[PDB]
């Protein structure tokens, strides 16, 4: 469960665009910096950036 | 894939 600690305003359709306080249920990363997370919301991806979250 | 530019700050 990591939390959205930047406001991500993504500008493609394959990473979700997301803001400060949003939960975001991280999938799998430990190598880059871009992580793949999914939103428990409507049931969509997104790649979230890392530096714009945080385990929390 | 540079990451986007944290909010300047």
């Amino acid at each position: 469960t990591f939390v959205a600690l930047y406001d991500y305003e993504s500008r493609t359709e394959t990473d979700l665009s997301f803001k400060k306080g949003e939960r975001l249920q991280i999938v799998n990363n430990t190598e880059g910096d871009w992580w793949l997370a999914h939103s428990l919301t409507t049931g969509q991806t997104g790649y979230i950036p890392s530096n714009y979250v945080a385990p929390s | 894939r540079a990451l986007p530019p944290l909010p300047r700050y």
